[PDB]
């Protein structure tokens, strides 16, 4: 007696939460001017 | 960074590019103990990053 195996749906999160390490101060992007390059986007770990 | 003119120099702010070329031929960049001619036993890859 066979039968269907469990249907897993695979797809990207909605509004992409993931791709785009928000968050995570280590790995955290930058929006500084070019020639201060300092920064301008200071990220928590206490925010989501 | 081994050149004597940069090794030790003092940057200003500004954008700069710095270029360099390695060596991958194995028997200049990595000393054996006997020399047996690596190069001809076998090694080095990749410079993955």
């Amino acid at each position: 007696q066979a039968a269907p195996n469990r249907p897993n749906y695979i797809g990207f999160r909605d509004n992409f939460i993931g791709l785009m390490y928000y968050n995570s101060t280590g790995n955290m992007g930058v929006l500084a001017g070019q020639a201060s390059q300092l920064n301008a986007v200071v990220d928590l770990q206490d925010r989501n | 960074q081994k050149f004597f003119a940069i090794k030790n120099l003092l940057l200003l702010p500004g954008s700069y590019t710095y270029e360099w070329n390695f060596r991958k031929d194995v028997n200049m960049i990595l000393q054996s103990s006997l020399g047996n001619d690596l190069r001809v036993d076998g090694a080095s890859v990749r410079f993955d990053s």
